């Protein structure tokens, strides 16, 4: 067989999950280009473009990014769930984290699950929350670390010189530190953002502890169906 | 050409009891390995979404007490449990090929203590005499259930015309009908009888509960 | 949100042509195509057809291929249908839905549904009439106030009292057939205390004759 | 590496707020610091 119909449409009667131009890292995170792509149905496959445009819109590292899109290929459906409601944050201030490298309408704006805290009153006291899984399924959660530009910005924003962010499940112990340096300036910011991941397994809880530089999670991902599925890089778009 | 029987038409629970709604096909709706049959809900007055599709997997949004389960040509949709905001209509869609196919719907409705109508009598107002008419109406308000006869007396006389009664939807806080009996009248029967009342015969009480007015008043 | 409006209620003699609008928003148009469905009074619902705005593919029921036809301007995003030889069959609601499969898929989200009627009758004006409670049966717990709206044409009609402001008691009732004419009625539940402490006024709005009526509840006098 | 689970139990076994783990062979240099943080109980113990 040498010829195609040239399109791209759903196999076995179950639409793919087609990304135009956010990719895993913009979408899982929730960048605000492509909201389109919240509340996600079940799909077959993952499509995505080779160069992305709009992909991680803070400039950073996604940790072990490659090694999260290993599981995509296994999983055929997400859902969000409210694991650490905003507007809880009465000691932090979680509106203003916002950054201009991220426009939606001319608005400097943030991830959509992702919450950047900040000092509120000169003060930035020790958070100690906690989230226990009671969803029968694998869940899925995702944080991040800010790395200032210079020491001057680091009062400015979190008001303690040394901070940490400590991450503890069952299997995952993990001490993180920000690591100040003079960098170059991509989408218009130079400070850079090194997100995480991890998987909780059913019946199991994740701690999170920081007195600064901390990206709390906003909406975790809950894994419903597992299956066979793979993200394919191609430029074509849905044939019907 | 999948044709959608659904039964029951109307289906009838209180809080609390699981409620199962069904449907069959004509041939087999499920190939690829999947069963396509969508389950489709609307509420009164607002327009039909998605509750389950594919007959297994749930929308976003849609609470956990949904449940769709089937395989083949029966399907059955379960609710766990019943609260007061769940009347609505619910329709079964397949998907197999064109043309789609929508099923006869099925009313959901509610059982619950009965409810005593509150009955009040209205006289027409000064601006309808202006404007050459006349038009008393009872206004019947929180009873249940919607069984309910109302008659209407003139002067001792029973009377049949004009008799306008408007049903309404189930109250999605506390399931209570509504009803509102309207009379139309004019400049050449209203101004020779004086006693105008509604009564109400009811299943919750006994005697008619009547309410009445008169122009000399 | 990915939420499809349409155009407003639509009135025209028998056997003319009529064009509805669909407006999409809020998310790609060219992916997902556009199908359409129509609602005699909530009896049932039948397939009309449904659109790819990619290419402009079409496909129809048998039951409409005659009349119907979709098309889409992509410079708008937006999805038109032509109706032929109206009927009086033909007078009901529709649904402007995007379907998220390929011929195998669901409807996602619905539309808030344009209904259409047909008539020789010409429109008529809404006229509201005072409705005052009963001073005789006065509960100091308790009284009711309404108002009714006879002779307009035709369907619908909104009605909200105050601006909205209180939305405990509300009940609308639909119309019904008088002589070919169309009247509903409407009732609040209202504290005795707060009446007539403060106005009340209750408004209706008729889309199709673009009146606006203020009116107050006077109380009645003996 | 024995992880403590909190910092009051770094001084109930150790006395040193701060401690370090130094370990030098021919081909092996190695600084281990404790990495205090608030996990899990498995097998009846937190500390890892
Ligand atoms: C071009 C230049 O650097 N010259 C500076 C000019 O940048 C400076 O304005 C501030 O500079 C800082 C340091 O780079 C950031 O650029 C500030 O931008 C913001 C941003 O929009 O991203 C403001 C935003 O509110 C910040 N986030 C929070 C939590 O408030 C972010 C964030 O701190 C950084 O992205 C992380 O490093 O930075 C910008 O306002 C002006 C005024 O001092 O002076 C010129 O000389
Ligand atoms: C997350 O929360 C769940 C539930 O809230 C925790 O489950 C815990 O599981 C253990 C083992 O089954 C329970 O112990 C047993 O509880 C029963 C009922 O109380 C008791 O009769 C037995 O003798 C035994 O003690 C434990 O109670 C239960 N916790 C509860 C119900 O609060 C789970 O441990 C939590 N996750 C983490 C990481 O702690
Ligand atoms: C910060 O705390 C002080 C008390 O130390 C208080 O007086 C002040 O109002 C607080 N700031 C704000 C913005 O509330
Ligand atoms: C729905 O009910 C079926 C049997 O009636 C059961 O097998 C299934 O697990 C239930 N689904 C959910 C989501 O509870």
């Amino acid at each position: 067989e040498k010829k195609h119909n040239g399109k791209l449409c759903d196999l076995d009667g179950v639409k793919p999950l087609i990304l135009r131009d956010c990719s895993v890292a913009g979408w899982l995170l929730g960048n605000p280009m492509c909201d389109e792509f919240i509340n996600v149905p079940e799909w077959s496959y993952i499509v995505e473009k080779a160069n992305p445009v709009n992909d991680l819109c803070y400039p950073g590292d996604f940790n072990d990014y490659e090694e999260l899109k290993h599981l995509l290929s296994r999983i055929n459906h997400f859902e969000k769930i409210q694991i650490i409601p905003k507007s809880s944050w009465s000691s932090h201030e979680a509106s203003l984290g916002v950054s201009s490298a991220c426009p939606y309408q001319g608005k400097s704006s943030f991830f959509r699950n992702v919450v950047w805290l900040i000092k509120k009153n000169s003060t930035y006291p020790t958070i100690k929350r906690s989230y226990n899984n009671t969803n029968q399924e694998d869940l899925l959660v995702l944080w991040g670390i800010h790395h200032p530009n210079d020491a001057a910005e680091q009062t400015k924003l979190y008001q303690n010189p040394t901070t940490y962010i400590s991450v503890g499940t069952s299997t995952l112990n993990q001490r993180l530190v920000p690591r100040i340096a003079t960098r170059s300036k991509v989408n218009g910011q130079s400070g850079r953002m090194e997100f995480f991941w991890t998987i909780l397994k059913p019946n199991d809880a994740i701690n999170f502890e920081s007195n600064g530089n901390f990206i709390a999670p906003e909406y975790a991902y809950k894994i419903v169906k597992k299956g066979d599925s793979t993200i394919m890089k191609s430029e074509l778009e849905y044939g019907n | 050409d999948i044709v959608l029987t659904q039964s029951p038409g109307s289906l009838t629970v209180s809080l609390g009891q699981r409620a199962t709604i069904s449907c069959r096909a004509s041939e087999s709706v499920d190939n690829f390995g999947k069963s396509f049959m969508h389950w489709y809900q609307q509420k009164p007055g607002q327009s039909p979404k998605l509750l389950i599709y594919r007959a297994s997997n749930r929308e976003f949004g849609i609470p956990a007490r949904f449940n769709g389960s089937g395989s083949g040509t029966d399907f059955a949709l379960t609710i766990n449990p019943v609260e007061a905001d769940d009347v609505a209509t619910y329709f079964c869609q397949q998907s197999n090929e064109d043309p789609r196919t929508f099923g006869g719907g099925t009313k959901l409705e509610i059982k619950r203590a009965d409810a005593a109508p509150t009955v009040s009598i209205f006289p027409p107002s000064s601006e309808q005499l202006t404007s050459g008419g006349a038009s008393v109406v009872c206004f019947l308000n929180n009873f249940y259930p919607k069984d309910i006869n109302v008659k209407w007396k003139i002067d001792g006389s029973e009377r049949q015309n004009g008799v306008l009664n408007s049903w309404t939807d189930q109250d999605s806080k506390d399931s209570t009908y509504s009803m509102s009996s309207t009379l139309t009248l004019t400049k050449d029967e209203y101004e020779r009888h004086n006693s105008y009342t509604c009564e109400a015969t009811h299943k919750t009480s006994t005697s008619p509960i009547v309410k009445s007015f008169n122009r000399n008043e | 949100e990915v939420h499809l409006q349409q155009s407003g209620p639509e009135l025209v003699k028998p056997g003319a042509s009529v064009k509805m609008s669909c407006k999409t928003s809020g998310y790609t148009f060219t992916e997902y195509t556009i199908h359409w469905m129509k609602q005699s009074h909530g009896k049932s619902l039948e397939w009309i057809g449904g659109i790819f705005p990619n290419n402009g593919d079409t496909t129809y029921n048998q039951k409409f291929k005659v009349r119907a036809t979709l098309t889409v301007g992509r410079s708008s995003s937006t999805a038109y249908m032509d109706l032929r030889s109206l009927t009086s069959e033909d007078s009901a609601v529709y649904y402007c839905v995007r379907n998220y499969g390929s011929s195998y898929g669901y409807f996602d989200v619905w539309g808030a549904g344009t209904t259409v009627t047909v008539s020789s009758a010409k429109t008529t004006p809404p006229s509201v009439y005072p409705l005052a409670p009963g001073s005789a049966a006065q509960t100091n717990s308790m009284v009711t106030l309404g108002c009714l709206v006879k002779g307009y044409f035709p369907e619908p009609v909104t009605v909200t009292w105050n601006s909205g402001s209180l939305s405990s008691g509300v009940h609308t009732f639909p119309a019904v057939l008088q002589s070919d004419l169309y009247t509903l009625s409407s009732s609040v539940t209202v504290p005795s205390s707060t009446w007539p402490s403060e106005t009340v006024t209750c408004n209706v709005a008729h889309p199709a004759s673009s009146t606006k009526v203020d009116k107050k509840i006077v109380p009645r006098d003996c």
